[PDB]
Order: C-alpha cells, then sequence, then structure tokens
RNA sequence: AGCACAGUCUUAACGAUGGAUGUCUUGGUUCCUACAGCGAUGAAGGCCGCAGCAAAAUGCGAUACGCAAUGAAAAUUGCAGUGACUGAAUCAUCAGAAUGCUGAAUGUAAACUACACCAAUUCCCUGGGAAUAGUGGUACUCCUACAGAAA
RNA sequence: UUGUGUUGAAGCGAAAUACGUGAGUUUUCGUGGAACAUCUCCCUAGUGCAGAUCUUGGUGGAAGUAGCAACUAUUCAAAUGAGAACUUUGAAGACUGAAGUGGAGAAGGGUUUCUUGUCAACUGUGAUUGAACAAGAGUUAGCCGCUCCUAAGGGAUAGCU
RNA sequence: ACGGACCAAGGAGUCUAGCAAAUGUGCAAGUGUAUAUGAUUCUUUAAACAUUUUACGCAUAAUUAAUG
RNA sequence: GAUGUUAGGAGGGCAAAUCCGCCGAAUUUAAGCAUAUAAUUAAGCGGAAGAAAAGAAAAUAACUAUGAUUCCUUUAGUAACGGCGAGUGAACAAGGACCAGCUCAAACGGUUAAUCCUUCGUUUGGUGCAAACCUUUCGACGGAAUUGUCGUUGAAUUAUUCCAUGAAUGCCUUUAAUUUGAGCAAAGUGAGCAGGAAUGCUUCCCCAUAGAGGGUGAAAGGCCCAUAGUUCUUUUUAAUUUAUUCAUUGGAAUUUUUCAUGUCGAGUCGUGUUCUUUGAGAUUGGAGCACUAAUACGUGUGAUACAUUUCACAUAAAGCUAAAUAUAUGUAGGAGACCGAUAGCAAACAAGUACCGUGAGGGAAAGAUGAAAUAGUACUCAGGAAUGAGCAAUUAAAUAGUACCUGAAAUCGUUAAGAUGGAACGGAUUAAGAGAGAAAACAAGUAAAGAGGGGAAU
C-alpha cells in the first residue's frame, strides 16, 4: 500500500468470475410477472387473485410504531368476524395458526377489517342460480341481478392494501 | 472514456512512465496489507495510527434493533 | 411401376407372389448389369421402389391383422402395446396422482374455492 | 416489421433465400402479371409454369416475347424459346432470366391453376 | 464479450530455455501445422485477446431523477425557440411560428397521405424532402449487423 | 547494317514472386426468450452396409441418398432414366410400416463372424398346403404372486 | 448533421510550383470495379509498432555453393521411344558364393500382387522404368492352420471389505 | 555488452469491485426512488415515463471497553 | 429360508449448464513459513428434475411483538473469527417477489378388516375414418392383511345451515381472451442521359395502418418474396344460455347439554472425548467411540463455563408439498454501439476432419472468376507433348482463364539514365542534368462576328 488511502478490504481472493451474475432481464422480468398475474386474474373470472391479510405490529423497538401485512389471521379474529379458518381460505382470507392476539386492540381492529372485507364480498353460487345462504362464516349468495350489476363495476382494491 | 485515459498519452515512450529504472514489476512490495509493521509500517503509523492490537470486550451477537436511536437536537 | 392403393385390396398371396417375381426381375437385372449389358440398368430404381411398396403395403396388413388379433385382451406384445418414453411409461397415472383420501375428499367437497367478487 | 416472431436479420433471411427448398422456391420465382390479365383474374403476382408466355421487361433482352421452356429453380432462372445465345464452342443455350425481370402475358391455366385463381377469388 | 476461454484450449507448454526459440508457451505434438507454434497470448496468432470482453462491463448507467426532468424540460425550452430548431437541422424557413400546435383533430387522421398533406400544408415540404432524400446505405461494416441504412430526424 | 566493357550500386516505367490492403460473409460470439430426459418396447456411442454409373460429407437400414400416408404440387436431370393433362416428378410434413451387427448388452465367449441348451420355426388358404439349420427364448440383482420339496 | 459514388467508391502504385513545424491533410495521373465519408457537435474502443532469441506467413545473401563417396564393374550391338549411361533383347567381362539381394514362413504392412495402359507430381541425375498414377482382375481346403486342451497367468461368481 | 537477415499482418496499463482526491452537474439538511410495482409504452422498448401524505444507505453528533 | 427359463414387473448405460450426497488437494497469499488462506474449491465417486433442494418451527424476538420454505434489496464487510497477522465473516428485524397447506405414528371403532392387490368376466356412456383412448360398477376367483389395512381426529346429544345421490323431461346459444396452421394483402417496370445490365441522375406520376428485411445484371415504398393490416382454422378458458318434478342414501361446519384430560416418534436426545466444520468464541453443525435420559408440571432454545430459580418461545428424534429461484447443457426462436478469414468457436470449407502418438491424448491449414459458364476459351499456325502465337475468339472486361476480385512489401527480371581507387546510406549548402508545372509567376477592359446559356420586362 501507499499514501493516504484507506486499509483496502476487498474480498476477491477465491474464483469470483464464476460467481459474477448481471441482471440484463430485470424489466423483462417484470413483464412476465405483470403477464402472468395478468392472466391469472383474468383466468379466475372476476374475484381478486390478492387475498385479505390482517394488520400486524412490527416487531422490535425500532419498528414498534409501524404496522405492515401479517400472515394469516388469528383464530380469535375468525370467530370475532364469524367464520372458521377452513372456511375462510375459501374465500380468499389468509389464516395462521401461529399468531396469538396479546391485546385487544389488535383483536378489535383485525375483527373490524374482516368484518369490512365480509360486508365487501358479493358470493357467486357454486351452482349457476342455486344461491345458497352459505356455511362456517361464508356470507349468503348474491342472486342473479346483484350479481350481474355488480360484476360490471371497479372492484375495491383498496381493502387489500 | 477509453481515449482519455493517460496511458495513450505515453504510446510511443517505452516505459510507459513506469520508469526506466525501477520498472513495473508484479507486488514488489507484496500483496494487499502485506508488510504492516515490517516495511509498511511507516505508512500504517503516519496514516492509521491504532490499526494494530485490540481494544475492549465482545459483543457476541449484536441486534443493533435494540439500542437504534436516532437522535434531535 | 405400381401404386400403393391399387395394391391395397390384394390378399396376402396375390401380394407375395407378386414381391417373389418383382424379387426375380430385380435379379434378373442385376445379372444383366453383371454382365457387360447395361442398358437396362436404369429400371433397377424403379423396381427396387416396387418391392419397397408391396413390401409396405404387406407388413402394413399383416401389423393390422396382428392388432385385430390382440384386440383388448389387456396383455398385448411389448411391440404391439404403446411405445411412449420410458418415463411416461413408469409414470403414475393421472387417476392414481389425483386420487385423494376420503377424508380430505369430503373436505374438499364441503368446502370448495369459491367465486366471489369485493364491492 | 412489428411481428417480432419473424427475423429481419439479413444473413437469416438470405440462408433461408439461398438455402430455400424447391417447393418455397416455386413460390420466390413468382412474376408480375400484365394489367388485362390481371384485370381478368383480380391478383397482382403468380408462379411461373413451364408453359407460360411472357414478356421480359428488364435486361439486355427487355423487349422480346415468347412462350418459357423451362424453369430452372436451382439457379432462380427461367427461359423462353426465343431467347437463345451461341456458346464459345458454337452451340445455343438459353438465357437464364429471372423471373422478377418479366410479365406475365398468358397463362396456361389446369385444374390446380383454376383453384389458385378460385381462392384469390 | 468474446468466448470466456477463447485462445486458451490447448495444452500449456514452454519448452523453450535453450531450444534457441522464445520462451512463448508452444503447442505439443507433431503431424500438423499447428505443433510447435506460439499458444495462447495476445501476441501469437489464434492466442487470445489481451483482457478478454466481459459481460459484466457497465453497460448501463444510472442518472439521476432530476437530472433527467431537467434535460426533458430544458429539450423542451429549445425545441421552444426558432433559431435552436433551425441549427439543429430542421427546414423551418416557412412554417408560421416554431411553438406550432395544431388542433386536437390531427389526432384523428388515420391516412399517411393526408399526414404528409397536412405536414406539407404546414409550411414543411423542404422538411419533407429532405427526410425522404435523406434515406440512403451508411458507411463501413455497421451494413451487415442489420443497421444497413441512415436516415435524418424530422 | 552498325554501336554499346563486364560486374556492383541508385532511380524510374513495365513485369515476375507473394498474398498484404480494401470490399464482401449461408460463419462465429454474446445476451434475451421458450421448452426439456433418452434407455431391456434395447439408449448414447461404435462398426457394417445402402445409389445405374457413387470416394467423402449428408441421408438412410436388406423396403437402405429412401416406402407408406398428409399438404403443396410439375418438374427432376451430368448421362441414363422417371413423370399429369394429379396417392405419380420434386419439395414440405411425418403420426403408419420398417429399422443390419454391436453397444448397459443381458446364453457362454471374443485380435474367434467361435460354442451351447430349450422350443423345431415361418409362411399361405379357410382343417389342409408349402418352405425353411432358418426363428424366438435362456445374464445378474430385486419386488408381488405361485409351485412342490425341509423341522 | 450534410454529403460523394458506374460521367467509377474504398484500396493500391507513382507523384504534387499544395498546405502544416509535425503526426498528417489535401489533390493529380494510373490501376480498381462498389461502396465511402462527415472537421457540425458528441459518444465509444480489442485505436497508432522497429525491436520483445516476439507470433503467423512470405522471401533473401550464403549459392548454382556444400554436396549427390559404403556395398570391386562395366562394355558392344539392337528394339522401343520425341528423347535412352541407369527400360527390354542378344553378346562379353564380372559379382553374390548355399552363413547367398537363393527358396519358404512368423511379427509388422495391407493390395505394394497380376494384366493392360500410362508419366502432372514422385522415383534427390536421366527415365519410355517403378513398390508412382489409372482401369480391370486375382486369394477355392474334411486332410495346411485357427477353431479343442491345458501352462505361466487374466477375467468373473460366492462371500468379505 | 545483449536483441535485430528481410518484409507484411498481429502484438502489450485494460475490465470489474471498493476508497479517496480533483473537476463538471443536479438538489440541498437533506440526498439517492433499492428491490419491486403501474401503464391503451411493447419493431425500436432489455429504454423511456411514473411512484395514495416514517423501506434502506450515506449525511444530519460526538465520545466511551462499557452500563451509557 | 432355499430352489424355480413358474406369471407379471423393476434396476443397470448415456447425457450435466442449473441441482442433491460423499470424497478431497496443492499451486497461491501471508513479500520467508508451519496455524491460517487458497477452499468446505479443482480433480475423483455416486444420485435426480424441468427445475432440484428447502419447507409448514423442539423458529425469532424481548417488541404495541412476528409466524413454513425459497429468492431479491438491505442488514453488512457489520456482530464475530484470525501467528487478532495476512485474511475471513454470518444472523434477527425492515422493504419486496411468491404465497398453501398437509398426513403418518399415537388416540378412538370388535353384534364382527369396516381394508388392499391379482386374474376372469358385465355394462354406463362418449369423443377417433381407423389405430387406439376416456368414463362404467355388478361381481366371481385367488391371495395379502389382526406380527394391523381402513375410517375418526376425543365421543355422544339438540338446533340451524351446507355438500355429495339416482331416474324422467328439455338445453348445449353468444362474446372476449389466448394459442397453432393457412390464405388475402397498396402504389411505375413512364419518359430522357449514360451504361453489358438500373434499383443510378434528371423529370412526370402515385401508395403508405405497408419507407422491416431479402432477391432482382448498380443505391428499388410502387419488379418478386415478404411487410402493415385483416380473414378463416387449432389448443384451453373466462363470462354469458336453463333448468323442472320425484325419491332415500350418506356426509360436513357451526351452535345447544354432558363425559375425560388422552396422545404426542429411544441406543434417540443429551453429556464426555476425539476429528472435522463454522463468524460461533470454556465448541456452530456433523461424525466416531463411551455413557445413556425424562414424559408434557416434560425437554429444547434464548450466541460465556457453573449452581438455585423466574420468564418467554417452541414442541426434536417419522413423512409429503406448488410458486416466487438457477441454468458455460441440448433443442428452437429473436436480437447486438460484438468479430469480419492471422479476427470470430479449434472448425465460415469434406472440422474434432487431415495428420501425429503404443496409449492417455494432441490437432491444423484451407472462403471470393464472372451479371450470366444455360458465356469456363471455339478456329488456325508451330510443337512428341506441355505450351506459345494469331489476321482467330466469350465477355463491359481475360493483365477477370479456374493458383481466377483488389493485388502492397520483402525478393527477382527487362529497358533507360546515372555513379563506381578497401563499404553504403546520410546532414547542411549550392551546382549540373532530367522529369513534371501556370493555381501570383503580365495585359483588366473596348469593338466586330460565331456558338451558347440565364434574368427582367407584356
Amino acid at each position: 500500500v501507499a499514501h493516504n488511502n484507506v486499509l483496502p478490504n476487498v474480498h476477491l481472493h477465491k474464483w469470483w468470475q464464476r460467481h459474477v451474475r448481471v441482471n440484463f432481464s430485470k424489466n423483462i422480468k417484470k413483464k412476465k410477472r405483470r403477464l402472468l398475474r395478468e392472466k391469472r386474474r383474468k383466468a379466475n373470472g372476476g374475484t381478486p387473485i390478492e387475498k385479505l391479510h390482517p394488520i400486524v405490529h412490527c416487531p422490535t423497538q425500532r419498528y414498534n410504531f409501524r404496522t405492515r401485512l401479517g400472515k394469516g389471521f388469528t383464530f380469535e379474529e375468525l370467530k370475532g368476524a364469524g367464520l372458521t379458518p377452513r372456511a375462510a381460505q375459501t374465500i380468499g382470507i389468509c389464516y395462521d395458526k401461529r399468531r396469538k392476539n396479546r391485546s385487544e386492540e389488535s383483536l378489535t381492529k383485525n375483527v373490524e377489517r374482516l368484518l369490512k372485507y365480509k360486508n365487501s364480498l358479493v358470493m357467486i353460487p357454486l351452482k349457476k342460480n342455486k344461491a345458497k345462504k352459505g356455511i362456517g362464516g361464508i356470507p349468503a349468495d348474491a342472486d342473479k341481478n346483484t350479481i350481474k350489476e355488480f360484476r360490471n363495476k371497479k372492484p375495491l382494491l383498496s381493502i387489500f392494501k | 472514456a477509453t481515449r482519455f485515459k493517460k496511458n495513450r498519452k505515453k504510446r510511443g515512450h517505452v516505459s510507459a512512465g513506469h520508469g526506466r529504472v525501477g520498472k513495473h514489476r508484479k507486488h514488489p512490495g507484496g500483496r494487499g496489507k502485506a508488510g504492516g509493521l515490517h516495511h509498511m509500517r511507516i505508512n500504517f503509523d503516519k496514516y492509521h495510527p491504532g490499526y494494530f492490537g485490540k481494544v475492549g470486550m465482545r459483543h457476541l451477537n449484536l441486534l443493533k434493533n435494540r439500542t437504534y436511536c436516532p437522535t434531535i437536537n | 411401376n405400381v401404386k400403393a392403393y391399387e395394391l391395397r385390396t390384394l390378399k396376402k398371396k396375390e401380394l407375395l407372389d407378386k414381391l417373389d417375381e418383382l424379387k426375380k426381375e430385380l435379379s434378373g437385372l442385376r445379372i444383366s448389369k453383371a454382365l457387360g449389358n447395361s442398358a437396362k440398368n436404369s429400371k433397377i430404381h424403379g423396381v427396387r421402389k416396387n418391392v419397397a411398396r408391396v413390401l409396405t403395403v404387406y407388413n402394413q396388413k399383416r401389423k393390422m391383422e396382428l392388432r385385430q388379433l390382440y384386440k383388448n385382451k389387456k396383455f398385448k406384445p411389448y411391440n404391439l402395446r404403446k411405445k411412449l418414453t420410458k418415463n411416461k411409461r413408469l409414470q403414475l397415472s393421472p387417476k392414481q396422482k389425483a386420487a385423494m383420501t376420503l377424508r380430505q375428499k369430503k373436505k374438499v367437497q364441503n368446502f370448495p374455492q369459491r367465486k366471489y367478487l369485493v364491492v | 416489421k412489428f411481428n417480432k416472431q419473424k427475423s429481419s436479420s439479413r444473413r437469416k433471411m438470405r440462408k433461408a433465400h439461398f438455402t430455400a427448398p424447391a417447393g418455397l422456391r416455386r413460390k420466390i420465382m413468382s412474376s408480375k402479371l400484365s394489367k388485362e390479365l390481371r384485370l381478368k383474374y383480380k391478383t397482382r403476382s403468380l408462379p411461373v409454369r413451364k408453359d407460360d408466355e411472357v414478356l421480359i421487361c428488364r435486361g439486355h433482352n427487355h423487349g422480346r416475347e415468347g412462350k418459357v421452356v423451362k424453369i430452372n429453380r436451382k439457379r432462380y432462372k427461367i427461359y423462353v424459346e426465343r431467347v437463345t445465345r451461341e456458346k464459345v464452342n458454337g452451340e445455343s443455350t438459353f438465357i437464364g432470366i429471372h423471373p422478377s425481370n418479366v410479365v406475365l402475358t398468358k397463362l396456361k391455366v389446369d385444374k390446380n391453376r383454376k383453384k389458385i385463381l378460385d381462392r384469390k377469388a | 464479450a468474446v468466448k470466456l476461454g477463447a485462445g486458451y484450449e490447448t495444452s500449456a507448454e514452454s519448452w523453450g530455455t535453450g531450444r534457441a526459440v522464445a520462451r512463448i508457451p508452444r503447442v505439443p505434438g507433431g503431424g500438423t501445422h499447428r505443433a510447435g507454434q506460439g499458444a495462447f497470448g495476445n501476441m501469437c496468432r489464434g492466442g487470445g485477446m489481451f483482457n478478454p470482453t466481459k459481460i459484466w462491463r457497465r453497460w448501463g448507467r444510472k442518472v439521476n431523477l432530476k437530472e433527467k426532468r431537467y434535460a426533458v424540460c430544458s429539450s423542451i425550452a429549445a425545441s421552444g425557440v426558432t433559431s435552436l430548431v433551425l441549427a439543429r437541422g430542421h427546414r423551418i424557413s416557412h412554417l408560421k411560428e416554431v411553438p406550432l400546435v395544431v388542433s386536437n383533430d390531427i389526432e384523428s387522421l388515420s391516412k399517411t397521405k393526408e399526414a404528409v398533406n397536412f405536414l406539407v400544408s404546414l409550411g414543411l415540404k423542404d422538411e419533407v424532402n429532405r427526410l425522404v432524400k435523406s434515406k440512403k446505405i451508411r458507411a463501413g461494416k455497421g451494413k451487415m449487423r442489420n443497421r444497413k441504412y441512415k436516415i435524418r430526424n424530422g
């Protein structure tokens, strides 16, 4: 070494040319993922591909004040919303068995989120004009007229955010 | 950018600006931080005083999130 | 020169003896070629192709009747049965792959993924 | 131009042109139709056949007419009955003429040509 | 980039101390012209270039968003002044004003003939002529790299 | 019709030798995209053959530079020859048929076209009528089932 | 951006009352036969050679030089042929001297074998010759061998690692 | 003293990472929109454009082995 | 257990770029070198897929807490390791892509293996020309299995509410997307110049949702293929059409009221020691050996070895699982500020070819006539022939003649001029010769006649 430079620290003492990789296809992959998600949301025919996730609090004192999307509503939250986990996972609601509600604030906030999602739901009959009032907390099946008039209206994707 | 390089202006100068006597050899002083405390000691002591040795006690796993604390006056 | 469709209707006798006489005349042509004579050498190609056509029709007829004989019986010879890729042959059938137990079957019939909309 | 599945590469498509099989060559060797029978068959171009009356409008023989006598797809050439020339040794051979340099003036129609003009209709 | 091991796919041997030949590596064996010839090295025929080009060259650049927006705004402003357009090379001596704007019904015209007619009627007949007559095959070996023509910008 | 000394060196013009330069490029290289196992139903690889005249490469397998079928569809030609007035000449496709000896190679062997054992075998007609020394099978390990022997 | 090209581009050879201090630039004539610049400004790099016992290719003086030296030795006449010291025939003088340039085989070679042509190259001189080139042809087994047996030994099975 | 018989063509401080200095540029106690998303952009376009009112880096505060 | 050419089956080998196990260096750096580094790399052995592997916590955290795995941005060249030298070096949180959960074991079911397989048959219908394929449940037989298949996820009891059932009658439309293969597809072969030949130059017309490329005797939007666009055809896949009666056969979710706090993976975990591995440090994982557990109040983690103990988290020693991810391989497409025949792959070509080595292996050189050889040199003369020459001949051209585009230098020949006493060349200055040369190196203007070109003026 010479002059007044930082002492060198470069970790290039192994065969690194075999490990170099450069992403020429970053935006190409962007396009491919966009196309795939567009194709599946066309395939499922109206129902959004997004699933409802709970609002949870980030751990550690660094991110104490911040909330984000957790994975899965708890059993207590699903019960407060009035539905079983097995039924909830069939209508785009994520459920996890690991989280627990240590605070009434989190419990009620996620329950009210679930209730808002349930009220926003409109259910398509399983058997083509054989509407039934549903089980496991699934809302009653919408009928032909409301389904027709709601199918041509923009979906509320802000609830998932 | 390659036409602005300094080597271009030494195109016909034999030694390429690296000296006719000392020449440009391959690591004539060692590799990396080789000579600290032995023959690069003057450089190390003149520009990086407290480099050698260790001070203080170990913190085995840190978890910086515990002590993260931005300040405002 | 002979075409395949005309002799597709022949019996196996009239096919085999036609092949035999075609082979005999091809042998005569080859003998003439071996001798100094070369005038008729250009007919060898046509005779060979006619032999190939007759053999093709005869073999296709034999294969068809063998398949008719082994119709069903669920134990055809290996050459008669499917000649898929070996990995494809050893793969589990779609029915076996989609087979599900009673418990999960009744679970999925009772709680199927269902279509819905959002306001 | 807009179809990205089709290459515009010079080397790629001149390789295609110079190694095209005879089936593609028969279409590559098409020629313009004259005004009158262009009106008659309401089409613009047609691959040349062995017995078509043609008028060459390009090259040293740019005024001659004649019934074509042979089509050589290997050399991408056609030959018309009276456009012969003498060789050094002294016998006559037909002058190779590219189909793009001629215009059809009379076609020989057959059972298989009638169907392609019908498909064009 | 060149092939990764180009020029270095031979047997390395430089037996050249006392052979009265240069100490460059030589390919081994016999019975062929290649035997005993100078092996890999930028100065040897078929020996691999000095610093082989690599795909991890800095192909792209990250440009500050503020600088990009500044450049776009400045380009619009420059297009707004008559002298600058003339200097760039557009034949605009006959148009009325250089920040020229046209009715929204230009967005609806669909025929190239009427687009050209509108361009001419605006007073850009010279510009169209320059564009159409600039078309010509470029010099150099770029035209065997799918870069045959070179057009002027209108 | 005669005149230049010879050699050596220099210059110019025209040539010889050589294959640089320029211009071409059915090639390479790199990136992106997509699909992705082949094999005892005998793979990859290797030999040996196959064309009228035929060495290589390419293609093919005793139906052997190609059969059948499907689409196009009149040429293919060095000679000879072959083609309709479109299963025919030639392309393309390629699903049917066929695919020599080997090779994991697997009856025993192997610088052998060497040597076994068990079924004789194959074809034609709708029980007969022929022709064939030809054709199949026989490795080792393991699984399921079966068989009669054993303590 | 704005230009030159079949009324001849690039390149190349010789040059110029040419310009520059200079690297160079620009022109003329000849050749060439299809591309070529951009100095308006900028971007980019595998960007500038006298050397590296440099790499590849080509070519010199040495030089019509060294040399074409083992194996005792050739001669006369004729034939063929465009052409004969070294192809053939006859005559002569000689050699090898059964421990042989004599006959049979093995290893190795693989068509060199035979006949008919034939001479571009090769046959370090010539060559009409030839183991060269070209077209055809030629290898016949119950008894000669392999094949069988076992040897020094090799591979494999059972196990065991 | 070593290399160079001759000629042609090829022939050697480059690329990446990381740091700093210098200078140009933008913004400024902030600066850089990372990965990713959207969008009647999809030859070019693998680039351009954009980012529902505490992501992260560096800077904005230092010092101490350290509880701080 | 054996043995079976008993019936039906499987494994073996090739191929590897990405992927999974094992085994395992040294060059190198430390300016020496031994720990360290190179490197948990190369070489070696084995094993899979279109991805693989990992994966549904004996996990983090310490917070207001998160919630399978993988990958990207970052954490972070940080905590840490290290002759604390050279060097090495993670994890959690945070932001994103993607998003998916499950089943064995154990429990419970004996007024009844409620299971599974083989073989032989029966029909319920459908697309195929055919070949063949998808559905079909009534069995019978022979076995396997209580040394344990299957059902339930504690078991009953109410209430609602859902899901699977059969028969008969009718209904199979319409659109948008996506994806194969096919067609159709504008406008000059107008003058004139020159040329062997326009696609060139002038000039007169046009088409363009087509001015991408290629071919065509020279540079073509209008000559040809194709291109823009568009129409049919193939795959599936959304929304949209229609369902109506009659019946009993089970199953599921939640909610009422009780019984009972069940099960939860053993030479395994763990500990000691040894070796290796790791950033893991009184040991991170792995392995060998020795010892060898507890039973959910248990036992594992909480990054410093202990004892007593709180707290939090998780529930090891069994198993499956798509996506986001990777792809110096093969195949097929598309591109480039890449190379342009000593370059680019070794190979633009008959290239892993010729050729070399006993073998493992090593491994080249070599592209270009011309628009057209359907113009590849006819004829004559001289020669044995090769060749040469021509008054002869193709071509625009043969000094384009097959080694054929161009055709440099080295080296050599011919002709001319010059120099020439043991180097040659050279610098500087002139002189003599010999080639070239008029753009400053004289004559603007004026008058006449001859050939032309323009501009203004009605």
